[PDB]
């Protein structure tokens, strides 16, 4: 992968579903990425991080971030986890149950969208198309931000726009990262 | 669409203003440059204003109403009484436009006795004032940390932007740590003695 | 000797949710302001010349702010 | 919920910081000159970044509003009474430190 510097205000995406089973899904994510580099050949990914693996999701997300933290939305969570919502930091505990402990076959990426529509596609959209065609699920979780380690906003009511994820939003249910 | 061609020249002009705003933000100033009304700082502020009103021009040019991405904007809802239409009158503290919308105890008591009177509650001055105090401190604090939050969101520039908390130089070089413990000592000493200075000064009354 | 505006201060006050003020409070805020800056710059410069530099940096000032107790708390994690 | 605008050539967080900066209360020459006064004070002669004056102002007013917020946050009254260093010292007595 080509890289670009990490500054605040990029998008956080997760590529995958929610040996053996993990071997199929793998073939898709790395496929989509390649396709992406083809479909949109301009270096927008800052901070791909798998490592070390297999490791609990929040730990994966730990090595993704050099500065500040992330803020992600509850509507843009995977429908499997989103469904277990439908009660305050009482639900902080649950969303920790789904997004803290479980170990991922997934790839976490941070892409930067700067102007420059290529062909028809945007960054998020060329990753949209390269992902679908590659037969790969992708969730755009939230954006990269100066404050806090991990910040969820209550998105469940009205969803946020594909595009409007960079605004300020004032979270509840904030989660510190791990150590090293 | 020949006009749609013109609106992007305004957009990249925006891009240009931000180029020169960062070029000025870097420019460094000695003391005599710091007495200057034409200094790189004040130039940078003239440029920031000319930018924001170009942006406003442009906003009212696309019908899109002028505002950008701040926690100030969202109305902050409050039901902290057990009584929802006291929270009707109270929840619009904020309906008042922009910054400077922030009450004192008197305002909250006027709105809670407003919702007490015209809705006709009829409860003693006792628990009425418990509701007014509980609410005032509650939303006082919520509002405060909402403002603070907006601060740590958008603070400084691209220079302050790149900051890791744990590359702090004081960590590897304890001589520096020594010096800084010293300065913080001094700092708190001074703060407290100036506050108490004007206390025991205003005692002259 | 000219100061900074009596209205601007009545306006910081007004922003804090405060209506009107005792006269001498005007100059108190002046005093308080100047103490603050002192011990931020004092700390900023401490960095600047420790790192042996002829210029005080916006980064130096961040490192100083975050050292001021609650002031910048929350920034950059 | 009327419509809203995101421009292509400029990141928002930049535009929000610029609009934040144009919002500051104190005039910027008075400030610039107060930093002069403190530098000529400290006998340190160093060039300052203009970015660093920026940080200093944003942070200062943060602290001041912070003190008025703190002082009004403990006011319990029969009517509006004008605010005096009695009150600021009491507010600081209760909470303290910064803002």
């Amino acid at each position: 992968l080509d890289t670009v510097r990490y500054d605040y205000g990029h998008y956080l995406i997760m590529l995958g579903p929610f040996y053996a089973e993990s071997s199929w899904a793998q073939a898709a994510v790395q496929t989509a990425l390649e396709l992406f580099s083809a479909l949109y050949p301009a270096p927008c990914i800052s901070g791909y991080a798998r490592p070390p693996g297999p490791s609990a999701v929040i730990e994966h997300l730990g090595s993704l971030v050099p500065k500040g933290g992330l803020l992600l939305f509850l509507s843009h969570l995977p429908d499997d986890v989103k469904d277990g919502l439908g009660t305050g930091p009482g639900m902080q505990q649950f969303v920790s149950s789904y997004f803290l402990n479980p170990a991922c076959s997934n790839v976490f990426i941070t892409v930067r969208q700067r102007g420059e529509k290529i062909n028809g596609r945007t960054v998020l959209q060329a990753l949209g198309r390269a992902c679908d065609m590659a037969g790969c699920q992708h969730y755009v979780l939230g954006s990269t931000v100066p404050l806090g380690g991990l910040n969820f906003v209550n998105d469940l009511a009205s969803p946020v726009s594909t595009a409007e994820m960079m605004d300020d939003f004032s979270p509840f249910f904030t989660v510190e990262f791990p150590p090293i | 669409r020949g006009s749609r061609r013109q609106i992007q020249r305004l957009e990249q002009l925006l891009a240009l203003y931000v180029a020169e705003i960062r070029r000025l933000q870097e420019k460094e100033l000695d003391l005599s440059e710091l007495d200057d009304p034409d200094s790189a700082y004040l130039q940078e502020a003239r440029l920031k204003r000319k930018l924001i009103r170009l942006f406003g021009r442009l906003c009212e040019l696309k019908d899109c109403s002028s505002l950008t991405g701040r926690v100030i904007e969202q109305r902050i809802p409050y039901r902290g009484t057990r009584y929802p239409e006291v929270n009707r009158r109270i929840e619009r503290l904020i309906n008042k436009p922009g910054p400077d919308t922030f009450p004192d105890y008197g305002d909250v008591l006027r709105a809670v006795e407003k919702a007490a009177a015209r809705h006709s509650l009829g409860l003693p001055r006792q628990q009425l004032q418990l509701m007014a105090q509980d609410a005032f401190r509650d939303v006082g604090i919520r509002l405060q940390e909402r403002r603070h939050l907006d601060l740590i969101y958008n603070f400084g520039c691209h220079l302050t932007d790149d900051y890791r908390p744990g590359v702090d130089p004081a960590l590897s070089d304890p001589v520096l740590a020594r010096r800084l413990r010293e300065n913080r000592s001094l700092a708190m000493s001074r703060l407290d003695e100036v506050i108490s200075k004007y206390a025991m000064l205003q005692d002259k009354s | 000797i000219q100061g900074i505006t009596k209205p601007a201060i009545r306006r910081l006050a007004r922003r804090g949710g405060v209506k009107r003020i005792s006269g001498l409070i005007y100059e108190e805020t002046r005093g308080v302001l100047k103490v603050f800056l002192e011990n931020v710059i004092r700390d900023a410069v401490t960095y600047t010349e420790h790192a042996k530099r002829k210029t005080v940096t916006a980064m130096d000032v961040v490192y100083a702010l975050k050292r001021q107790g609650r002031t910048l708390y929350g920034f950059g994690g | 919920k009327p419509h809203r605008y995101r421009p292509g050539t400029v990141a928002l967080r930049e535009i929000r910081r610029y609009q934040k900066s144009t919002e500051l209360l104190i005039r910027k020459l008075p400030f610039q000159r107060l930093v002069r006064e403190i530098a000529q004070d400290f006998k340190t002669d160093l060039r300052f970044q203009s970015a660093a004056i920026g940080a200093l102002q944003e942070a200062s007013e943060a602290y001041l509003v912070g003190l008025f917020e703190d002082t009004n946050l403990c006011a319990i009254h029969a009517k509006r009474v004008t605010i005096m260093p009695k009150d600021i010292q009491l507010a600081r007595r209760i909470r303290g430190e910064r803002a």
